């Protein structure tokens, strides 16, 4: 089956399963995130989609920082109230979320090995970066910088996985103006991790 | 009477005119070249078979005419306003089966105008810059900032919009822009005494008018320009 | 079979099989495609080879916008009469396209779900963009920013999936000029797209 | 099995397996590399980590340049007296090498087809870029160009397939001082080839 | 006669001389350093162990000398020819098995210029630019650009080609180059009417006299210079 090589957020979920920012007081975006099983590879794919109008009132200031924290248990499930991602993940069926429990979600997680906690001499190897855009209203590109990084953290004993992505861009206009800000939605963007065994 | 090459393809009219925006894509419609058959039609002379005898600017081959319908497009070499501002294209459409010789059939005009784009930025020329105040001075313009912008002199692509990054916090200073120059004319709305010997420095970014475009939007870094006025 | 999993233009086609520029009146470069099921994503993979000399032509200049139309049926084959590539896509037999039919050609496609047709609330989900590179004949790499477009129009009722891949330049110099001009070839481009259902 | 699918340095080695530098009498760093099949193309996957105190020098000075000669036999497996990483790549057994010999290693190999030895007409298509980065000791990502060059050179008769990796930067400062220097890790950086068939 | 350490292992020459090229990549082979044997060859004295002393420019480990064979290559660590022009390798082989003692041995001398490559843009000094005309003016050198590269005063990645971005159409002006200075000495071939009151406005774009470098191509951005001619 290759449903269960995927584990991922849904396509388009109906309500805002996400809450970037805390000064939210429910979920304020839409968060999509997809793990491909690659060899030995994770590739991983991920963007957010703006839903309050707080979230998507960022577009008209020029230093946005926002991210987003995933913490995971020791068997890989997400944990949902410590994360920014209020929904678990879940394998494919469809362009929907599958129901059931999760087959093997251990092997989807950044490895400690590649990836210790809190080796200071290994201090850089937990670091991704690249590059996403936002088309402007006008269909202008803003390049948006992200920053990986990976198994930094535990909140408590119970976290053994962390992923922590974020944007940020330092632009010299804001993207947008109060009237023409509609929505934040980044360009997706495609990174790899050496994955933790099954 | 039968369709024989005994006539001219009847034109609308000589010298056409028509416009096409600066920094288009490929295969954008500028005109369709109306011309008419003094023939019968759906003959060998309604075969108006248009034909680009001499672009006069002739070097980058630009436009594209389609020489079945007249249709005069843009090809994948993209439009720069800023080194052609209009394009002459002395075009001869011929009837007959698409037969090229040197029997003459009637040429026309056709002028096109490139309309500018705002995709470049102003910069400032000078970059030592001061000013001079003493007490109850007002509406004093002590300095012009000087900026140099590329799209089409008078076009609001090519005015410049000037705001302050820092240091006008009272409301001292209001900048107006001239037009006719394209200067960056400050002005004195508050009075300092010179004998309190302070400072009133601060900084401008300098923009035009107009939005920018595509390709300069998302790379337009300002950088404050620090004009400074000894009190 | 791991060959169903391709969907692509074939290795270094014999002739050329896209028409890139209008003013061509036959196909005047070599387009490579490569379509691989990722998951639940797409990994595409494409690139251009110049053939005709009015195409290679292109290096000599300073401001170049091609860009290549792929439309696709409702059944996910390639509508070649309004596309630029003249020659369908097929599975991997090789280096060489296979022979026969599509095996599930839909499920390559950009999904709907994902990427609307004409839904202007949700119209920067359809943008991806990305860099490639043209080496010059001295060694040089002059980057190209490329544009992907999916599902934004349907030229009829038979057209069901778009994609437009979109290639240009703004260099200060010419890569090129008329006497080193040898071919235009773009370095490999890879995006990646949430897939539509089989 | 989805070992077979990832040819690989090993996670982590215990010790320096790729001499980079001529100037070092021994291995100076390790080479982590991750070749996977994907469709029709490899997913290459590598980054470097500095062991020798010379190699993790090159950060204090402005204008570097390393490369990794990765030279193959026939079928695929590497020459060890002629590469940068002196120790062969193997399949997937947890985060470590496997032991057993290499089944189909000539798939994961830059396709001659499109890759071709000494064809000037064709001499472009070899070319893959893109960046990686290095995090500074004060956590500032330092951006380092990456050329990749496919199947260029046979050094005998025995070379059939041949890998060039080089990373570079000219920053205006040096990444690090003599004090500060700690490790030479390079962020991961991830390209793609057509392979050779099995 | 047996291989005993004995004696010295001779040189070609004392003095040596050679040569590289700036922004070369890793492992590029600079010279061979040339010696022989005065024992017998196949022996210890045969081990010709060659050994750097001093670099008298020491502080970066650019060069690498192959102790078995002599070749002196260059390191990962890529030269810059712009902060240090030549390099002095006080080198000094010795023969048996590499015992190192304080028994004197020959010492040779290797000088290594380094050649320079177009890895530097031009930049103009000055900023406001200006030049005067009158009635019946002609072969006037009004105005001089000041450009400043850094690549090897003298040559031709150091030399300033200058061609007009806009503004000379009627083919008022021709910019020649002075060598000694490197400067943007204009002239002026058309006559102008200083009662039209007119104007000769136009910018100019300074490049190299030869091509630039790999790194420097494509991202070579060259904004116009705007000179202003008032009539």
């Amino acid at each position: 089956d290759d449903n269960i090589n995927t584990l991922w957020t849904g396509v388009n979920p109906t309500t805002a399963n996400c809450q970037i920012m805390a000064s939210s007081e429910s979920n304020d975006c839409k968060l999509i995130l997809t793990l491909v099983k690659t060899g030995a590879l994770v590739t991983a794919f991920v963007y957010v989609i703006g839903v309050s109008n707080d979230f998507n009132m960022l577009t008209t200031h020029k230093n946005i920082n926002f991210t987003a924290e995933l913490f995971f248990d020791s068997t890989g499930n997400l944990l949902t109230s410590l994360s920014s991602l209020k929904t678990p993940l879940n394998h494919k069926s469809g362009q929907n979320m599958a129901t059931g429990a999760l087959t093997n979600a251990k092997g989807f997680m950044p490895s400690t090995t590649a990836y210790p906690f809190n080796v200071n001499s290994r201090e850089k190897e937990n670091y991704i970066y690249g590059t996403c855009y936002y088309t402007a209203s006008d269909h202008t590109a803003f390049p948006i910088d992200i920053s990986v990084m990976l198994n930094q953290r535990a909140l408590n004993n119970e976290t053994s996985y962390c992923i922590r992505v974020t944007w940020s861009w330092n632009t010299g206009v804001a993207p947008e103006v109060q009237t023409s800000a509609t929505t934040l939605v980044t360009s997706p963007f495609t990174f790899y991790y050496i994955r933790e065994d099954d | 009477v039968l369709d024989i090459n005994d006539n001219e393809p009847v034109f609308t009219q000589d010298v056409f005119v028509g416009s096409v925006e600066e920094l288009s894509a490929a295969h954008t419609l500028v005109m369709k070249i109306n011309a008419t058959d003094a023939d019968e039609p759906n003959t060998l002379n309604s075969k108006i078979s248009y034909r680009i005898v001499s672009l006069e600017p002739a070097y980058p081959p630009v436009f594209y005419l389609n020489k079945d319908t007249g249709e005069i497009y843009t090809t994948s070499v993209t439009l720069d306003r800023e080194e052609h501002s209009s394009y002459t294209l002395t075009v001869e459409a011929r009837d007959g089966n698409g037969e090229v010789t040197d029997k003459p059939v009637k040429q026309a005009q056709v002028q096109i105008r490139i309309l500018d784009v705002n995709d470049n930025i102003p910069v400032v020329e000078n970059k030592v810059l001061e000013g001079m105040v003493e007490e109850n001075q007002v509406n004093v313009e002590v300095t012009r900032i000087k900026v140099f912008d590329a799209d089409e002199i008078g076009s609001d692509n090519w005015l410049a919009n000037f705001t302050f990054a820092s240091g006008n916090e009272g409301g001292y200073f209001h900048i107006e822009t001239d037009a006719q120059t394209n200067e960056g004319i400050v002005t004195l709305i508050k009075e300092v005494d010179y004998e309190e010997m302070k400072n009133l420095d601060f900084s401008v970014i300098v923009a035009n008018k107009a939005a920018f475009h595509k390709s300069i939007r998302s790379k337009y870094k300002p950088t404050p320009i620090p004009i400074k006025v000894k009190v």
